[PDB]
């Protein structure tokens, strides 16, 4: 048991880190990217304490620095702020996922899989928050919200057991929303078309997830917990 | 008291050593819980005011505040930790240790916030904080009783980074990337740590739980010296760059030698080598891709061939599979062949293009008889013998293209074969099967020919 108490200091020292350099920081992209390790580099010790597997824990810590290296090396390149701060974000929000999908495998146990969509969720609003402080261009800020959004309903589904493909057809038609957003603002179509774009897909998208989900499931209060978490998000 | 004297002091250096001194005594209150040694105590209360006093005397040489302010918080925090520490080895209860440790890590979030507020240098504030930060996390981690070594080496890295931003601090450098570099090192340090103690917990086996301070010793390591090159590009004094190269070169290696003497197993160690021999090998090649005299071209390149060796040396002393151990060192002798010849391009003097050439080709020619010297195996011995002689053929010629005239050449002339007729006399002593070792010695008097022949074509 003890060790959830290793970990929770664990977790606020890395989030004192992270604040410290965001305040004493003076060149945006630096900052992202040190806020961008420091994050992933910390949910490693929660994933640990369930007993997630410790290699997939490794690799996406060296996924996480591969990217920061990426992000550095173009903007020492002098390249756009707004992509590298996107794909930064990007990264880190597959690293995260992923280390989430490992870790809901590790149990059967209800009161451990309920810490670990509690941890996401926390984590999942946190960077949604972030993002949209940081990110300038529109349809970039547009895009990460949505794709955090869609992968913290895809985590919530697996708790109870429904179909992984349901939720990877809308990851792919939103990855492809998210290229078509890019195109057409590339294409110099109206912005305000390609935000109403992404957000009904997104919604509909979302929608179809969980109404499987709810067609998945056979419990009443499982049911009324849906509704709560559907009704949530919606509104968000 | 401190918060009176934080609000209405009005000199930096004032403050600094007023809030130092009642934290060193409040240190030494709450030291008095449990009978330690008070002599430990009068110890860091003596070295805080000696401290003190030697920075008011520099403030009164005319010396900045900032800098004292930012020594004298280091001190006040290095003591506040070695004095819970202590405490902490005072008793053998585990609650109480939990309890010790968990005032230690309020103590130093009291003394972080204080020195955030009071250094005005960006540069050494970031310093301070990792330096605290760091500490904390390993003063905490003993509770538990995880061996001390790991500790000190987390502690080691994070000095150095400290002592890499103070020295590109006095190179003037851009703040951001310094900042960048120090907070960056000091999330990968603790996150270590906590994994650490993690595994501990979860009572690891050893073989499992030495993998994480490889996995940490090279991000590290590599963060440092990403930054490095990044200083380094923005830098206008040939001077300075070829110290920032230098020093950086040997910190990064007085790293790695501590960490493979201190793990314990084999896959790791290897992995742990063939990861830092390609680090050293890029930090050298892009410190040698900006200009200088040849004789500081010179130094780099002994530097860096000294580094590959002593490494490789480290290796030798533990035990570890054949294969995978030719491997790793024919793999290492590669990286010193392009280094040297991607320095010797930039000479312009048979003087010092003779003298790299020769280095090199002797050096090159050492390492392998080590590798010889503990080969388990004819089959495995026999392929990184082939693979020396091919090594050193490559070393020769691309030095001959570039030689000036023949009264150089004959250095190179001789010593070649000088260097091939060591290598085959000594692969001759070992046991090998007869038809490689034919093999072997065929190669050995057919390469030498070509090369009199290029030679000879002045």
């Amino acid at each position: 048991e003890e060790l959830r108490e290793i970990a929770e200091r664990a977790e606020a020292d890395m989030r004192e880190i992270s604040e410290l350099a965001e305040e004493l920081v003076e060149d945006p992209v630096y900052a992202v990217a040190v806020r961008g390790m420091a994050l992933v580099g910390a949910a490693g010790v929660f994933a640990l304490g369930v007993g997630g597997p410790p290699e997939v824990l490794e690799e996406a810590r060296r996924r996480v620095e591969e990217a920061a290296r990426e992000a550095l090396r173009k903007y020492e390149e002098g390249a756009d702020v707004s992509e590298l701060v996107a794909e930064l974000i990007r990264e880190t929000s597959r690293q995260i996922a992923e280390i989430a999908e490992a870790t809901i495998k590790a149990t059967d146990d209800p009161e451990v899989l309920e810490e670990i969509s509690e941890f996401a969720e926390e984590r999942s609003r946190r960077l949604s928050e972030y993002a949209e402080r940081h990110v300038t261009n529109p349809i970039l800020a547009a895009t990460v919200v949505a794709l955090a959004e869609v992968l913290s309903a895809v985590v919530r589904a697996r708790s109870y057991g429904a179909p992984e493909e349901v939720g990877e057809k809308a990851v792919k038609e939103v990855r492809e929303a998210s290229e078509e957003a890019l195109e057409r603002y590339k294409k110099g179509e109206d912005v305000s078309e390609l935000v109403a774009e992404l957000i009904r897909e997104t919604s509909r998208q979302i929608a179809e997830i969980a109404e499987a989900t709810i067609k998945a499931t056979d419990d009443p209060e499982v049911l009324e917990e849906i509704s709560e978490f559907a009704e949530e998000r919606s509104r968000r | 008291l401190s918060e009176y004297a934080e609000r209405h002091v009005t000199n930096p250096i004032l403050a600094a050593t007023v809030v130092a001194l009642a934290e060193v005594l409040s240190a030494v209150v709450r030291a008095r819980s449990y009978g330690a040694p008070e002599e430990v105590g009068e110890k860091a209360v003596k070295e805080v005011r000696e401290a003190s006093e030697e920075a008011l005397e520099r403030y009164k040489e005319g010396a900045d505040e900032s800098e004292l302010v930012a020594e004298v918080m280091t001190a006040t925090a290095e003591a506040v930790g070695e004095i819970a520490e202590a405490t902490i080895e005072a008793t053998d209860d585990p609650e109480k240790r939990r309890k010790i440790a968990e005032f230690a890590r309020e103590k130093m979030r009291r003394i972080r916030e204080l020195a955030r507020k009071l250094v005005e240098d960006p540069v050494l504030a970031a310093a301070v904080a990792a330096r605290a930060l760091v500490l904390s996390a390993a003063v905490f981690a003993k509770a538990y009783g995880g061996p001390e070594e790991y500790s000190r080496l987390m502690r080691r890295w994070v000095e150095k980074a400290a002592e890499l931003a103070r020295r590109a601090r006095r190179l003037g450098a851009d703040e951001s990337v310094l900042v960048a570099a120090l907070m960056r090192v000091a999330a990968i340090a603790v996150t270590a740590i906590a994994m650490m103690t993690v595994m501990g917990v979860q009572n690891a086996p050893p073989e499992e739980r030495e993998r994480i301070l490889a996995e940490a010793t090279e991000m590290i390591a590599r963060v440092l010296a990403e930054a490095t090159r990044r200083v380094m590009k923005r830098l206008e004094d040939p001077e300075a760059a070829a110290e920032l190269a230098l020093a950086t070169i040997e910190a990064i290696t007085e790293l790695f030698v501590d960490a493979l003497e201190i793990i314990r197993s084999g896959e790791v160690a290897s992995r742990l080598a063939k990861s830092g021999i390609e680090v050293i090998a890029e930090l050298a090649e892009a410190a040698i891709e900006h200009i200088d005299d040849p004789e500081q071209l010179k130094k780099i390149v002994k530097k860096a061939a000294e580094a590959i060796k002593k490494i490789v040396e480290e290796l030798i002393k533990k035990d570890v599979e054949d294969e995978l151990l030719a491997e790793v060192t024919s793999e290492g002798n590669r990286k010193l062949s392009r280094i040297t010849s991607k320095a010797l391009t930039k000479i312009k003097d048979e003087k010092a293009a003779a003298e790299l050439t020769i280095e090199a080709i002797e050096a090159i020619t050492e390492n392998f008889l080590l590798a010889l010297e503990r080969i388990k195996d004819g089959e495995v011995a026999a392929k990184l013998a082939e693979d020396g002689l091919l090594e050193i053929y490559r070393l020769a010629v691309s030095g001959i293209e570039h030689i000036d005239n023949p009264e150089e050449l004959e250095k190179i002339v001789k010593k070649t074969e000088e260097a091939v007729e060591r290598i085959v006399e000594a692969l001759e002593k070992k046991d090998v099967e007869p038809e490689l070792k034919e093999e072997v010695e065929e190669l050995g008097k057919k390469l030498v020919e070509i090369v009199r022949k290029l030679a000879e074509r002045k």
